[PDB]
């Protein structure tokens, strides 16, 4: 299993950002893809997560309103746009894999692989 | 003996709103599609808008479609047209006239005049 | 069980509910071999025609009685 | 097709030659179900189904009467009373691709099983506590369907299958679906076997002087078999009796 | 284009009885001089069937439930009666049958048509030459996605305005197939469905397999230089009628002749004589008692008690278990 | 639809009164009607469907129609006759409509 990001970016408060994840070594659509954000000095922060399966999408009310998540199956792609960014979103994301809400063991409460992280400076 | 007549014409001011009406006798209201006409002074005839026999399909000219309303009481015997946000542009003598065409499933675009009413003069101004 | 003259003459009918009451069921007659319905009972004793039983017949006399 | 919504292909008024098929060497699975795959060319059906899917190798088995799981229960069910054939080839070669091939999806989660031959379509988001999901997906709330994500270095389990199944279907109707059997001369006034658009027996032919209405194909006697045919060629109408017999 | 129609009078609807309409032949085996007894849809014997007018100011085109299939009959003499809709929704958004007789050909399709509100033919008079002549097909504003198409040879209906012609069908939506059963036969009232036996023979097996939950009755307008108007009001009615009854799973015992056609019937569950013909397999019963059937009184509650016990089974504690 | 601005001629004699329009308004659509008004007046119908005569109106009024031009025939010119002959007909367009000519001034 293994997730790769895209390099890091630099905008100007009031831009937007897309990173993408790359995700390879299990079935896409199998798992949840997560997004973790961690600002400098800070601890990890989750953002939300999409089902490729179905694009479904549940977002924290920190960024709910500003992040939209999506993905492409055919390339097993997942993608996090964050917009109106504003300089304490300086951050470096993660994307991560956690099983469906239907694992009966709970795969979904935990975050089993994670990529490299992707520095976003606002 | 075939009457339509016109009322509810006057002197309106600019931006406000005016309804006039047409009562008919001497025929079948019911069967027949009904047309208004307007003549601004020193100008020809121009076509406002028609309401069907069953009022089901109504037309307007581009120059009035979307401020004018057409409706009919087929049980008074009565047509009235209401006039929004008009303009002195719409100064005309307002006209009701009867479709000769009774058979407007066959036809609907062939469209005749055969009995006017005297006209009702609306003045927009002030 | 379904009581009638032939076809032939009426088709008239009474129906026997065996072994069942008059009040568990919905001319109505109940007798020891169940509820019969649709006969009109009778005190005049005559030769048995068609037998319902425990001393019961029906006869077609029109209408069917009992 | 995916399997959860499968493709039913109708055939009729044609002549259907099952040894082509039997007889290749390019099909892995090919198991028949109340009838033999020996057989089939002299038979008769009123219509046949093809339905075509694919699934992944494991599951094959589960295309079959009497089966249970992901597939029987919630994709394509077979009656138990089933009868036609079920033809499954491996296909890793044209249904997987490199990064995983997420085009075939299946049904994961249903309220219940599915009736024989019945074609569940829908993406409602699946309730599976007691809280209802009011179309959102999350804790307790799921997507009904999932995709193989096939991939060309899958083990054979995980590898797709193309499967068709075709269902032979029986009415006391005009029998439109016939083998490629050649017909003879038709014989009367003799003891003969006899072969009448699928209904075989024993018997003397004869000139019949019974009024078929114009959509009777036979008629039966108070024993409730067959006396009469209306041959499918000449649309001639020709009684059945049973050859001289007798105690000795 | 689809136009909704207008001045008709607000009428309650009218109701009829089935007699003993309805029968067709349940298979394609030819019996004769034979009482047999077959278990299918059928029409009850004097059943209450819904009465629909088209008179003038009716014209009774309305969407009715299919439910298990349908029993239709038609009056008429001037052929108002051209066609049924059968589907669901009725729209676009589904796969929805069509079959229509006009003028000149029958045509069935199966198709996702977007169906008028009021849907409906119209036939021109011509007093200039005395010709009727069909000019309007207002039934759907678009037909994509077809699954089924046929189309009859041609013919030529005469139209002509003006009961006559009395013509029975019965629509069954089962095993893969649309199978229509039909008969027609004259008529001398003007009232109601005749009475006497007559038994509908099948017509055609549609290889459709579609749902068909909903259907409505295509009616013909007459226009002419007494309809002044618009597309809307400017119509009448030649005098028509039909019947609409719903089938329901009954043993029936028939009664085939010596040509094997159907001359009588009887419904076993009609009434206790019924019941008894059909026990004794015969349509006379002698002069006697019968045991024709079981009287049982049916439940009217489902009644569960359980343990009053919340505590759940610790299933999970076994599945999720460190080490096995 | 354009008009002659007025027409003019001797008691007795035939005026024409041309309607030219295009193929959307005169050309395929044969229902070219004409009206008489009188000043202070309500206007009347004279020809309808390109030459047919109501009832009430006299036979000296014939209409016809060649290409994409309509046109009014008055025979016999009479004193009474002088009025302001509009044309209207139905036009094609982007929303279905009728029009009227300019209007031509009979003297
Ligand atoms: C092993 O499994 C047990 C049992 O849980 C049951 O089986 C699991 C495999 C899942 O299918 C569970 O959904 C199912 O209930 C686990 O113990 C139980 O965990 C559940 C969920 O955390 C607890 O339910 C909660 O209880 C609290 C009250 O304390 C409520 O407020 C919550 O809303 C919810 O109902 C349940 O009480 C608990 N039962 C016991 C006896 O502990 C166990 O945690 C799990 N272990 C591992 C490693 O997965
Ligand atoms: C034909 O009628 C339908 C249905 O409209 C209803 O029945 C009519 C007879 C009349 O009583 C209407 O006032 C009723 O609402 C029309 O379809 C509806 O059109 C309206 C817009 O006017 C739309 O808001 C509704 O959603 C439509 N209904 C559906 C099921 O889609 C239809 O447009 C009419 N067609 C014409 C113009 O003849
Ligand atoms: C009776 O006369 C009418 C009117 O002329 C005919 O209707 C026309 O038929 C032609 C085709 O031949 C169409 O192109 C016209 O558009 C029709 N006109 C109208 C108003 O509908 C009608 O066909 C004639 N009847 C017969 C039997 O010839
Ligand atoms: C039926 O009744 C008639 C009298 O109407 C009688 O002549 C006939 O014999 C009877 N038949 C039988 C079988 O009872
Ligand atoms: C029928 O029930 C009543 C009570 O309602 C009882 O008195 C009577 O004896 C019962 N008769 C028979 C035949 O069971
Ligand atoms: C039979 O006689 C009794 C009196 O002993 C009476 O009450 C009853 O009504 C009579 N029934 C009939 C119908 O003859
Ligand atoms: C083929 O069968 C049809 C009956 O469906 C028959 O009418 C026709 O004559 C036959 N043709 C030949 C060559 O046998
Ligand atoms: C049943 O039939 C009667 C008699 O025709 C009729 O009056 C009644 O309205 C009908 N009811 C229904 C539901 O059809
Ligand atoms: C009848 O339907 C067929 C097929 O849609 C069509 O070609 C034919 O013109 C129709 N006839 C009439 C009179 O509309
Ligand atoms: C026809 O059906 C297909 C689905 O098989 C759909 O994608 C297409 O849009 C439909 N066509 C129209 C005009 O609705
Ligand atoms: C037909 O469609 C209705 C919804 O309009 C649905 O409830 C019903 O189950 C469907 N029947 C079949 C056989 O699909
Ligand atoms: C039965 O068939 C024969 C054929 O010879 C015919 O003469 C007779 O009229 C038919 N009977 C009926 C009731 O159709």
């Amino acid at each position: 299993v293994q997730l790769v990001q895209s390099g890091a970016e630099v905008k100007k408060p009031g831009a937007s950002v897309k990173v993408s994840c790359k995700a390879s070594g299990y079935t896409f659509t199998g798992y949840y893809m997560h997004w973790v954000r961690q600002a400098p000095g800070q601890g990890l922060e989750w953002m939300g997560w999409i089902n490729p399966i179905s694009s479904g999408t549940s977002y924290a009310q920190t960024f709910q309103g500003r992040v939209t998540m999506t993905s492409d199956t055919s390339i097993t792609t997942a993608y996090m746009e964050l917009s109106r960014l504003r300089s304490d979103d300086t951050a470096v994301y993660y994307c991560a894999r956690a099983a469906p809400f239907y694992d009966f063991w709970s795969g979904y409460s935990y975050f089993d692989y994670w990529g490299q992280g992707t520095l976003v400076t606002v | 003996e075939v009457q339509l007549v016109e009322s509810g014409g006057g002197l309106v001011n600019p931006g406000g709103s005016l309804r006039l009406s047409c009562a008919a006798s001497g025929f079948t209201f019911s069967d027949y599609t009904i047309h208004w006409v307007r003549q601004a002074p020193g100008k020809g005839l121009e076509w406002v808008s028609s309401i069907s026999s069953s009022s089901n399909y109504i037309y307007y000219a581009d120059s009035v479609k979307g401020r004018f309303t057409i409706s009919r009481d087929n049980a008074k015997n009565s047509l009235s047209l209401q006039m929004n946000s008009l303009r002195a542009e719409d100064t005309a003598v307002y006209y009701c006239a009867r479709d000769g065409n009774a058979y407007k499933w066959l036809l609907a675009e062939n469209v005749r005049f055969d009995y006017w009413g005297q006209g009702t003069l609306v003045t927009v101004s002030s | 069980s379904v009581i009638t003259p032939g076809t032939n003459t009426s088709n008239q009918v009474a129906v026997l509910y065996q072994d069942v009451n008059c009040t568990e069921v919905p001319n109505v007659f109940q007798t020891r071999a169940g509820c019969l319905i649709g006969a009109e009972h009778v005190n005049n004793s005559y030769e048995c025609d068609i037998p319902i039983g425990a001393g019961i017949c029906a006869s077609y006399q029109q209408s069917i009685i009992a | 097709a995916s399997v959860y919504a499968w493709n039913r292909k109708r055939i009729s008024n044609c002549v259907a030659d099952y040894s082509v098929l039997y007889n290749s060497a390019s099909f892995s699975t090919f198991k028949c179900y109340g009838v033999s795959p020996t057989k089939l060319n002299d038979l008769c059906f009123t219509n046949v189904y093809a339905d075509s899917f694919v699934i992944r190798g494991d599951e094959v088995r589960q295309i079959a009467p009497g089966q249970t799981g992901k597939i029987a229960d919630y994709n394509y069910k077979l009656p138990d009373d089933f009868t036609g054939c079920v033809i499954a080839w491996n296909s890793n070669n044209l249904d997987s691709k490199v990064g995983g091939n997420y085009n075939y999806l299946y049904r994961l989660f249903r309220k219940s099983n599915l009736k024989p031959f019945e074609r569940d379509i829908s993406t409602e988001i699946y309730q599976a506590g007691s809280t209802p999901c009011n179309g959102v997906e999350g804790f307790n709330c799921y997507f009904p369907l999932q995709s193989y994500g096939f991939q060309p270095t899958n083990g054979v389990g995980y590898q797709p299958y193309r499967v068709v199944v075709l269902s032979f279907e029986l009415l006391h109707a005009p029998a439109t679906v016939c083998g490629p059997k050649k017909s003879t001369n038709l014989v009367k006034n003799k003891c003969v076997n006899f072969n009448f658009n699928g209904l075989t027996g024993t018997g003397v032919l004869t000139e019949s002087n019974k009024k078929f209405l114009p959509f009777q194909q036979f008629g039966r006697d108070i024993a409730d078999t067959t006396d009469a045919v209306r041959d499918p060629q000449t649309l001639e109408i020709l009684d059945i009796t049973p050859c001289s017999f007798g105690g000795v | 284009q689809c136009v909704n129609l207008t001045t008709r009078t607000q009428l309650p609807p009218a109701y009829t009885n089935s007699f003993t309409r309805g029968v067709y032949y349940p298979d394609k085996v030819f019996r004769s001089s034979v009482l047999h007894s077959t278990q299918d849809l059928f029409l009850p014997f004097f059943s209450n069937v819904t009465w629909f007018h088209a008179i003038h100011k009716r014209f009774d085109n309305p969407v009715l439930p299919f439910n298990d299939g349908v029993y239709f009959a038609s009056t008429e003499k001037s052929n108002i009666i051209r066609g049924w809709i059968f589907g669901t929704t009725l729209d676009s958004k589904t796969q929805s049958l069509l079959i229509v007789n006009n003028a000149t050909n029958v045509v069935i399709k199966v198709c996702e048509f977007q169906f008028c509100n009021d849907p409906f033919l119209g036939v021109y008079y011509h007093k200039n030459n005395k010709s009727w002549m069909e000019s309007e097909f207002r039934v759907y504003s678009s037909a994509n996605n077809c699954t089924f198409e046929y189309v009859s040879q041609p013919f030529l209906m005469d139209l002509e305005g003006k009961f006559k012609n009395l013509r029975e069908f019965v629509f069954k939506n089962i095993d893969g197939y649309f199978k229509i059963y039909s008969k027609h036969t004259p008529i001398n009232l003007v009232r109601d469905l005749p009475q006497g036996f007559s038994a509908l023979e099948p017509l055609v097996d549609l290889p459709i397999g579609i749902n068909i939950t909903r259907f409505q009755t295509l009616l013909a307008l007459h226009r002419s230089y007494l309809t002044p108007g618009d597309s809307s009001s400017g119509w009448t009615a030649g005098a028509a009628a039909y019947y609409v009854g719903y089938l329901q799973p009954r043993t029936f015992l028939l009664k085939y002749n010596e040509n094997g056609t159907i001359t009588d019937a009887v419904d076993c569950a009609l009434d206790p004589l019924s019941e008894t013909k059909c026990t004794l397999k015969s349509f006379t019963v002698e002069k006697g008692i019968y045991q024709t059937s079981n009287f049982r009184v049916q439940p009217t509650e489902s009644i569960v008690r359980f343990p009053n016990i919340t505590n759940l089974c610790p299933f999970g504690e076994v599945f999720n278990a460190t080490r096995f | 639809v354009t008009q002659p601005a007025s027409v003019s001629g001797s008691p007795g004699q035939s005026i024409t009164i041309s309607c030219t329009g295009t193929s959307s308004d005169v050309g395929g659509y044969n229902y070219v009607s004409w009206y008489q008004q009188h000043p202070g007046k309500a206007p009347k119908l004279m020809i309808y469907d390109v030459s047919d005569r109501p009832s009430g109106v006299s036979n000296r009024f014939s209409g016809s129609k060649s290409g994409n031009t309509a046109s009014l025939t008055i025979s016999g010119l009479q004193a009474e006759d002088e009025a302001d002959y509009y044309c209207s007909s139905y036009t094609s367009s982007s929303t279905p409509n009728w029009v009227f000519g300019g209007g031509t001034k009979l003297t």
